C-alpha cells in the first residue's frame, strides 16, 4: 500500500501503516507561490510536532498516555471502534471533543514532569 | 538659383540618324537630372530618371550620360516617332529648373 | 478503563485551500519557472471511501484562474508596448481580389529611431479594431487603454501543466466513470499531481479537452435554475479545421529606439474570408448523444431546439479562440440551428488583432500578425450551453451558446480534483495506562 | 493610367482673378505632390508653385509670391490654383505636373520633404492669356 | 550537591529588534494586505513586572515609518502620471467675487488621446504650485525636480485604524502605568499581541484624531533641558477644530492620453471665498492654562510661560497640515500661539495646495486631485509639537513655539506605551536533580 | 494566567506554564516580509530544539542534568531562588554564565551517548 | 578540532565530533538568495529529524536498532571499519543500499512500537 | 550478532550546486545588502583528506556569473533613462590642440523641462560612439537603432569592492590548499572554509587585472592543451604594475532633458587634449612572459619554438583590453606585448581608446552610457594572470603561436573560484555494530 492507501480501511489494521503517511508530511508567479507552500508544510510539521513533545509523545507514531477515557465523547465499544468503523467516521465523531482532549493530555503531561522531577529531587 | 542651359535649341536630322543633346547646370547639381518629351500638343514623357537610369516602358534606344554639371542624352537611332520637344529638369534643390527646350525636325 | 492514546500519521484529510505548484515536462506559460514533472506520477487507488466533491465550489478552478490571469500580465511587460500608436490613421477599403468588405488599408505617421525625425507607414487593419473618428478612423483602444504589443519571440501553444499540491496536502482523484459533477464519489485516488491541463482559451466550445469514458456527460449546478451555464462533455472528439488561407505579410516598423511594431503588409494571392470545418455526420451524431442525455434530465417526449446566441459583445456571441497566434472570433449560428422531436459546416468567421483577454478593461494586447497561411486542427470536446426559460415550459426547450467566463472552461478538466489537508494527528480509546 | 485633366484657363483682365483646376486619375491624389509650371510662349519652362499631399507647405516661386495660391482637395481628387492680380506676361501654357513618388517613408515635418523629387507626369497643358 | 537543570519555556523576554506585521478590520493608509484584527484581543495583566521603558529609543516608530512610506508609495504606481503637464502655462487673476486672489486660472496645450492632436484646456491652480517663468506665463512648481503623480481617485486618504502586531516567538509590553512620562520603569505591565487601532494621521505642529491622556495633560521630551529635541504634549481632553474651504471645486476630466486622464480645477460656482479653520477660545484657553500648569512643574514656578508661533522656514513646517476629505490644507496657527501667562472662536487663516511633499523628499511630488462639494473636516486636537528657544538663563521667561521637522513624533505619541520583546524560553536553574546511568 | 502571566511569580508557581509559553513560540515586498519573519520564529524555535536535542533533555519542558553547579556562578541558598525570586532576575544574574554551561551540558551529553551504547554493545 | 575536522580521521575517533557537525547543520537579489537558502537548509535539517523520528531515534546522535545487518551489503567486519576506514569511502561502498536499509528501520521501528503498545496493554 | 546502527552528524560530504549567498565587511553589486561577515573567518584543515576538484564544471562560476549580470541590471533600474537623446547630431571635428580625430564635438535640439520646447545643447562624443548616417555632419548614436539604454547613476561607484560567497547550513565549502594544483583533479589538501576570500568582482578582457597571485610558480589551466577552441587560463606568481591614463582633463556637463532627469553630457576640454595610453615596465613584462614560455614549454614539450602574436580580429570588445576604473571604459590595444617569439626603466606605451556607450556583456539590446569624470584618471593596478588562445598550427610541432582571448566572461571569475567547491553534508550514517535495542 502506498500513501494514504489505509485510509479507506478499519482502524487498528491502518495502524500498521503510519509511516507512509508520516514521510508524505515534508517566474515569480510559481516562484513565491512554491517558497509560501513550502514554509506552510514547514510550519504545520513543526506545530504537529510541538503538540506531539508538550504530550510527552515526541519521536513516538503511536504513544499512549495515562489519561482516563470519558465515555461521554463516544457511547460505544472498544471492539467496534477498532474491528468495523474507519479513521474519517472516528474524526468526525469526536471533530469537537479535540480540543478538550489536547488540554487535558498537555495538564497530564505537566503533571507527571512534576511528579518525576520530584521523585529524583527527593531521592 | 540654379539656372539649367540646354544646347542645340533646334537640331535637324534624319530617320535612323544618331541624335545628342546636352544640358549644363551652373551648379553642381551630383546627379538628380531627368530628362523629358513634349510630342506637339501632347503632354510630356519622362523618358531618363537619376541621369542614368532608363524609365520603365520606354524604348532602349534613348540614353543618358554625364555628372556633375554637365549632362547628355543619347538617341542611338531617330525612329519616326521620335520627333518631339526635349527637356531637361535639375532637382537636386529647389527651385526646379529646365531647358530652354529643343525640338527636333526630320532633314 | 480506557485510555486516551495519540496516534501520528492517521490517514486523515480535511477539505481545505492551498497553493498548488506548476510542474510540466519559448511559450507564454512559464515553463523554465514550473519544477519538472515526476516522469512517474505515482496514482493510489483508493477502497472502501467515498468522498463528496464539488466542481462549483472548488476553489482550484480560482487559482487557476488568477495563476494564468498572471502569466499573461507577466508575459506582455518584458516587451514593445504601443502607447504612441494612437495617432489619426488616414484609411480606405481594399480592393485587391476581395470577397469580404472588411479589411482596410490605413496610412499613418510614426516616430522613428531618432526622436526629431517621423515616417509616414501603412498597414492593413480589420473594420473590427478600427473606428471612424469622425475617410479618417483610429483604433477601438485609443479610447480605453494603450495596448502592449505581444512578444513576437514567445508562442501562445497551451502546453499541459500539471496542478501538484505541496507537502501535507493530497489531491483526490474521482475516478468514478459516471462522475455527476458534485455528491459523493465512490471510487477516489490520491495522485501528487493532476494531469495534463491544457490552458486552452476558448468560448461556446471546449477545444483540445479531455474526453468522456462512456458517454457524453451534462454538468450543471442548477438544472432547474436559467442562469446557470450547462457544461457537456463528448465522449467522442468532433474535429474541427480552421484556417487563414491570407497568406499576411509582416512588416516591421522602427516605432521607437530599439523597439518595432510589427504591422501586416500586404495580402499576396486571392483574400478570403477565415473559416472553420466540421462534418455535418459527427456533429449530427453527437448533437443526437446531446439531445439524449439532456431528455434524461428533462423528461421524454419533449421537444429541444438548439439556436444562435441571443447577443452581446463579439466575444460571448462568436466562438472565439487562438490558432497558431491568431486570434478567431467564429460564427456558430451553422451548428446550433436544428430542432429535435421524440458534406461539411462551414462556419464564416473572423480575425481581429486588437483583443481584450480575460474580459477585462484598461489591459488589452494587440497580436501581431502571422506570415504565412494558418491552419489548425482542434478537438471539440465540450460545450457551454444556455437555456431560457418559459411559461410551464411549454414542452419545449431552448439552448444557446453560452459565453461564460473562463472559469467554467477551466473547470472542465478539474472536474474529477480536489485539494484536502492531511491530518496525521488523532487520538482513540486504548487500554493501556503509561507506566510513571 | 495616370492621368491629368486640367480646366479653369481662357482669357482675364489684366490685375483681375482667375482659377485653374487640375483634376487627377489613375493613383491615390492624397500621396503624391502637386506642382504647376508655365510655359510662356518663345522662352523654357519656369516652375511656380508645389504643395504636399497634406494640402500644407504652400511654397511658390518669388515671381508669384502671394499673388497664387495652390490649393488641394483630396476628397474630389483636384487641385486648384487660385490667380489674383494678373499680369501681362502670366500669358503661358500652365502644366500640373505630379512628383516622381509617394510621400512614404522617413520625413522631419512635411512628408516627402526629404525626398528628391521629378515630375513624372504632366497634364496636357491649358493656355492662359491676360490681355485688355 | 547541586546539579543545573534546563527549563524550556521559561518566561523571560529581553529587548531585540523584528519586523511586526500589520493587522485591520481602497485605502492609501491600508490595504487588504493586513491580516484581519483579532476580535478578542488577549491583554494578558503582568503583576510585579516592572520593565525600562524608552519611546526615544524605540524602533517601532522607525519600522511604521517605512512601511507607512512603502504604502505611499505604492498606492500611486498603479494610476496615471502627470509628466507630460509640465508645459509653459498662460495663467491670469481671478477677479470673479474676490478677496483672497491666490488662485490662478491657467490656460495651456494638452496632449489628447491621439499623440498627433493637440487640445487646449484651462485649469485653476493655486499660487503655490506655479511659478513665473514673462509676467504672462508660468510654470507648475516642483517640474524642475520630479514628474508629479497623481493620486488615484479609486483610493482614499481616510486612516484607518492600523494594529501592530508582532510575529512569533516575540511579544509586546504595553505600559499600563498612568502619568508615564516615556521614559523609565513602568510599574503596571501587560502583554499583548496586538497594538490598540493606531490613526495613521499626517499633521504638523499639532496632532489631531490621537488618543487622549488618562488623568492630565502630559509634558514628554529627551531632556527639558536641550532645546535642540522636540517636546511632545498629550491633552486629558480633546480640542474641538472644525475646518473647511466655502468653495465647492468642479472637477474636469482631460483625457491626456490613451487610458489616462487629468482631474484639473474647473469653474468656481458662486461667490469664491479662503479656507479657514475653527477653535473655540474658551476650551483653547483652558488647555493653554493645563499645558502651562504642567510645564511649570518641570520648569519650576514663577516662570513666564510665553507662547508664539512658528519661527520661519518652508510652509510644510511654518503652518499646520491636514489630511481629510482629499485636499491638503496649510493652515496659518498664529493665533494659537499668540498669549503669555504670569505667575466667541478663534478662526485660523488657511491655504490649500496640490502639489506636495508629504514625507520632506526630494522628487517625490504629488498632484492631490480636486473634489466635489463643499468639504467639513471635524476633528479634534490630542496633543502639540513644541520646540523651547532660550539662552543662559538670562531672563526668568521661556518661550514656546511649535515644531515639526521630523514626521515620526506624530506616531511617536502613539506608540509610547508600547515595546516589543524577545522570549528566551531557555533557561538554567540548580537543583537537587540527577540523571540515572 | 494566560501567556506570560507568570512571569512576576515566583519559580514555583512560574514553572506550572511552561507549556503555554513554549506552545505559544509558533504586493511582493510584503510577502517577503511576512515570509521572513515567519522562517525567523521558525529558525529560532528549531535552533532551541536543536540545543536541546543535542542536550540530554529533547523532548521535555522540565529536565535535570548531570553537570554539577558550581558556586562561582551561584552561592544563593534553594529557598531564596525558587520561592523567592523571578526567573526575570535570575536571568539578568547568569546571563553572562549561560555560555559556560551550554558547553558543560553538550560535553555531558556526548560523554553519556557513548556509554549508553558501550553497555548495550557489551550486553 | 572543528567542522568537518574528523573528515579524514577513523570512523572510531570521529564518532566522539558528531555534535560540533549537528550544531552547524542548521539588495534584491541577496534578499531572495539569503532566503531561500535559509529555507533550503531548513527543510533539510526537518527532513533527517523526520526521519530519525520515525526509526525511533528522535533526539540521539548515536542508537542501536533491531534490523539485523545483512552480510550482502558487506562481507567485511568491524576490525577494519572501524579502525582502518573513514566515512567517505564508507558512504560510497553503501551508495544504494541505504534504501532497502531505511525501509528496513520503519518497518522495524513500528512493528516496535505496536508490539510495545500491545506490551504495556497486557500489563 | 551484527545490527546495523545509525549515526547522526557523521563527516561525509556529496557534490552538489546551492544558492551561495554573500558577505562583506553605494556599489552596483549592492554590497550594503551583504549580511557582515565576521572578523575571524573560521578556516579548518581537513587531515588525510583528497577530494576532487573541477573548475570547468564548478557552478560557483556561472551562479556569480548570473548574479552579476542581475546586480547590475538592478543598479541600472532606477538611474535615468537616455532615450530621448537619440536625434540627428550636427558633429564636427574637435580641431583644437589635437593630435588624433578620434574626438567629435556634435550640437543638437535636447529637450528640456518644459516638454513644449527645445534647448540648443553640445558635447564632446567619442568616434566609437557615433556613426554617420549621410564642415557640420549629420550623425547618429551606434545604440540608437539597437536599443535605448539608461545613463549609468554617478552617485553610484564601479569600484570593485571584494565581496565573500558562503555557503548556507548543511552544505560546506572546499577550499583546496594543495599548490601546484592544475585545474582538474585530485586535491591531496583539502581545507573547509564558512566563506571564500575576498573576489574583486573586475571586469576585464584577454588580461586578469587585480586577482589573486599564484603560490610559487605561474600556473598554465586549460580543459586539455590539445584543443585550440579552449581558452587557457594562465596565472602569475609576480604581478606586473600597469598604469592607465588620460591627461585629457575632461569636464562635466549637466543638462535638465526632461522634470528629474539630466543628461551628464562631456564639456570642453581644458588643455591640450592627448591620447589616453596605459603603461607596463618592459623587464617585468619580459621576465613574466619568460616564465609563461617556460611553463608552456614544459607542457608543451621542449625545444618548441613559442610565438606570441596579437589578437585575429573581431569585435572591439574582445580584441582589446576592456578596463573598468574611475567611470571611463578604455579600451587597450595590446599589440606591443605580445610581440615577440622565444627559441629554445622602459616602458611599453598601449594606446586605448575610450567608450561611452557599452555592451561588456555581450548582450544585445541592453547597453549602458558611462558618463564623464571630473579630473585627470590615474588608474594604478596590476596584472596576475592572461586569457591565451592557441591557433590550429597545422601539423608542424615545431612551432606554437598565443593570441589574447576573451567570448566568456566566465574565465575571468574562474580564476578565483578554481579553490572552491560546495558540497552538500550528509549527517545520516549506518553502520554495523554488536550492540541492539532493549525492550
Ligand atoms: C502626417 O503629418 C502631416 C503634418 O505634418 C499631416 O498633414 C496634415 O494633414 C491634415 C489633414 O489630415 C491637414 O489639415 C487640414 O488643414 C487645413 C488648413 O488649411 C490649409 O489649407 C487652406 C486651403 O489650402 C489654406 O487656406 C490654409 O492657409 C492652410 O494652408 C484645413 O483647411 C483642412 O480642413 C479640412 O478638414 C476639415 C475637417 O473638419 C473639413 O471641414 C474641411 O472642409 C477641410 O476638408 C477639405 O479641405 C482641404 C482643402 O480644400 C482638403 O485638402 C481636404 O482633403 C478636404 O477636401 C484640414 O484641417 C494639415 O494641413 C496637414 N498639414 C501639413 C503640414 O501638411 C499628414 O496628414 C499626416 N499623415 C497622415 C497619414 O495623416
Ligand atoms: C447530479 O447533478 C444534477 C445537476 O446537474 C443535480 O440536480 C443532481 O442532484 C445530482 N445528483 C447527485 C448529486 O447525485
Ligand atoms: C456648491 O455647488 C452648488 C451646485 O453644485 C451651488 O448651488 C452652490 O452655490 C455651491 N456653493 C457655494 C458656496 O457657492
Ligand atoms: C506578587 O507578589 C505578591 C506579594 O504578596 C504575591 O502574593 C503574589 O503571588 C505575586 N504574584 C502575582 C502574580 O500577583
Ligand atoms: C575479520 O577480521 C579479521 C581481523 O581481525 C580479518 O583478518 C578477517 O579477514 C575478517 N573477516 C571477514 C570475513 O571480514
Amino acid at each position: 500500500l502506498g500513501f494514504l492507501g489505509a485510509a479507506g480501511s478499519t482502524m487498528g489494521a491502518a495502524s500498521m501503516t503510519l509511516t507512509v503517511q508520516a514521510r508524505n508530511l515534508l517566474l515569480t508567479v510559481w516562484g513565491i507561490k512554491q517558497l509560501q507552500a513550502r514554509v506552510l508544510a514547514v510550519e504545520r510539521y513543526l506545530r504537529d510536532q510541538q503538540l506531539l513533545g508538550i504530550w510527552g509523545c515526541s519521536g513516538k507514531l503511536i504513544c499512549c498516555t495515562n489519561v482516563p477515557w470519558n465515555s461521554s465523547w463516544s457511547n460505544r465499544n472498544l471492539s467496534e471502534i477498532w474491528d468495523n468503523m474507519t479513521w474519517l467516521q472516528w474524526d468526525k465523531e469526536i471533530s469537537n471533543y479535540t480540543q478538550i482532549i489536547y488540554g487535558l493530555l498537555e495538564e497530564s503531561q505537566n503533571q507527571q514532569e512534576k511528579n518525576e522531577q520530584d521523585l529524583l529531587a527527593l531521592d | 538659383d540654379i539656372q539649367m542651359t540646354q544646347s542645340p535649341s533646334s537640331l535637324s536630322a534624319s530617320v535612323g540618324d544618331k541624335v545628342t543633346i546636352t544640358c549644363q547646370a551652373s551648379q553642381s547639381i551630383n546627379t538628380w537630372l531627368a530628362w523629358f518629351q513634349r510630342k506637339p500638343g501632347k503632354a510630356p514623357k519622362s523618358l531618363i530618371y537619376k541621369a542614368s537610369s532608363l524609365e520603365s516602358g520606354v524604348p532602349s534606344r534613348f540614353s543618358g550620360s554625364g555628372s556633375g554639371t554637365d549632362f547628355t542624352l543619347t538617341i542611338n537611332s531617330l525612329q519616326p516617332e521620335d520627333f518631339a520637344t526635349y527637356f531637361c529638369q535639375q532637382y537636386y534643390s529647389a527651385p526646379y529648373s529646365f531647358g530652354q527646350g529643343t525640338k527636333l525636325e526630320i532633314n | 478503563n480506557l485510555w486516551v492514546t495519540v496516534y501520528y500519521g492517521v490517514p486523515v484529510w480535511k477539505d481545505a485551500e492551498t497553493t498548488l505548484f506548476c510542474a510540466s515536462d519559448h511559450n507564454v506559460w512559464a515553463t523554465h519557472a514550473c519544477v519538472p514533472t515526476d516522469p512517474n506520477p505515482q496514482e493510489i487507488h483508493l477502497e472502501n471511501v467515498t468522498e463528496e466533491f464539488n466542481m462549483w465550489k472548488n476553489n482550484m478552478v480560482e487559482q487557476m484562474h488568477t495563476d494564468i490571469i498572471s502569466l499573461w500580465d507577466q508575459s506582455l511587460k518584458p516587451c514593445v508596448k504601443l502607447t504612441p500608436l494612437c495617432v489619426t490613421l488616414q484609411c480606405t477599403n481594399v480592393t485587391n481580389n476581395i470577397t469580404d468588405g472588411e479589411l482596410k488599408n490605413c496610412s499613418f505617421n510614426m516616430t522613428t529611431e531618432l526622436r526629431d525625425k517621423k515616417q509616414k507607414v501603412y498597414s492593413l487593419f480589420y473594420r473590427l479594431d478600427v473606428v471612424q473618428i469622425n475617410k479618417e478612423y483610429r483604433l477601438i483602444n485609443c479610447n480605453t487603454s494603450a495596448c502592449t504589443q505581444a512578444c513576437p519571440k514567445v508562442s501562445f501553444e497551451p502546453i499541459p501543466i500539471h496542478y501538484c499540491a505541496p507537502a501535507g496536502f493530497a489531491i483526490l482523484k474521482c475516478k468514478d466513470k459516471k462522475f455527476n459533477g458534485t455528491g459523493p464519489c465512490p471510487s477516489v485516488s490520491t495522485v501528487q499531481c493532476t494531469h495534463g491541463i491544457k490552458p486552452v482559451v476558448s468560448t461556446q466550445l471546449l477545444l483540445n479537452g479531455s474526453l468522456a469514458e462512456e458517454e457524453v456527460m451534462i454538468r450543471s449546478e442548477n438544472i432547474t435554475n436559467n442562469a446557470k451555464n450547462i457544461l457537456v462533455q463528448f465522449n467522442t472528439p468532433v474535429q474541427i479545421n480552421c484556417t487563414r488561407p491570407n497568406n499576411n505579410t509582416r512588416k516591421s516598423i522602427r516605432i521607437g529606439p530599439g523597439q518595432a511594431f510589427y504591422a501586416t503588409g500586404d495580402i499576396i494571392g486571392d483574400i478570403r474570408q477565415a473559416h472553420c470545418n466540421v462534418s455535418k455526420a459527427t456533429w449530427n451524431e453527437t448533437l443526437g448523444k446531446v439531445v439524449k442525455q439532456l431528455r434524461k434530465h428533462f423528461g421524454n417526449n419533449t421537444i429541444i431546439r438548439f439556436a444562435n446566441s441571443s447577443g452581446g459583445d463579439l466575444e460571448v456571441t462568436t466562438h472565439s479562440f487562438n490558432c497558431g497566434g491568431e486570434f478567431f472570433y467564429c460564427n456558430t449560428s451553422g451548428l446550433f440551428n436544428s430542432t429535435w422531436i421524440s458534406d461539411s459546416i462551414t462556419l464564416p468567421c473572423r480575425i481581429k488583432q486588437i483583443i481584450n483577454m480575460w474580459q477585462r478593461i484598461g489591459q488589452c494586447m494587440y497580436a501581431p500578425p502571422i506570415q504565412g497561411v494558418i491552419r489548425c486542427v482542434s478537438n471539440i470536446t465540450g460545450l457551454i450551453l444556455t437555456r431560457d426559460g418559459g411559461s410551464t415550459n411549454s414542452t419545449t426547450e431552448t439552448f444557446r451558446p453560452g459565453g461564460g467566463d473562463m472559469r467554467d472552461n477551466w473547470r472542465s478538466e478539474l472536474y474529477k480534483y480536489k485539494v484536502v489537508k492531511i491530518e496525521p494527528l488523532g487520538v482513540a480509546p486504548t487500554r493501556c495506562k503509561r507506566r510513571v | 493610367e495616370v492621368q491629368l485633366v486640367e480646366s479653369g484657363g481662357g482669357l482675364a483682365k489684366p490685375g483681375g482673378s482667375l482659377r485653374l483646376s487640375c483634376a487627377a486619375s489613375g493613383f491615390t491624389f492624397s500621396d503624391f505632390w502637386m506642382n504647376w509650371v508655365r510655359q510662356t510662349p518663345g522662352k523654357g519652362l519656369e516652375w511656380i508653385s508645389g504643395i504636399n499631399s497634406g494640402g500644407g507647405y504652400t511654397f511658390y516661386a518669388d515671381s508669384v509670391k502671394g499673388r497664387f495660391t495652390i490649393s488641394r482637395d483630396n476628397s474630389k481628387n483636384t487641385l486648384s490654383l487660385q490667380m489674383n492680380s494678373l499680369r501681362a506676361e502670366d500669358t503661358a501654357v500652365y502644366f500640373c505636373a505630379r512628383v516622381d513618388g509617394d510621400d512614404y517613408g522617413y520625413f522631419d515635418t512635411v512628408p516627402g520633404d526629404s525626398k528628391k523629387y521629378y515630375f513624372k507626369h504632366w497634364g496636357p497643358g491649358v493656355l492662359v492669356t491676360v490681355s485688355s
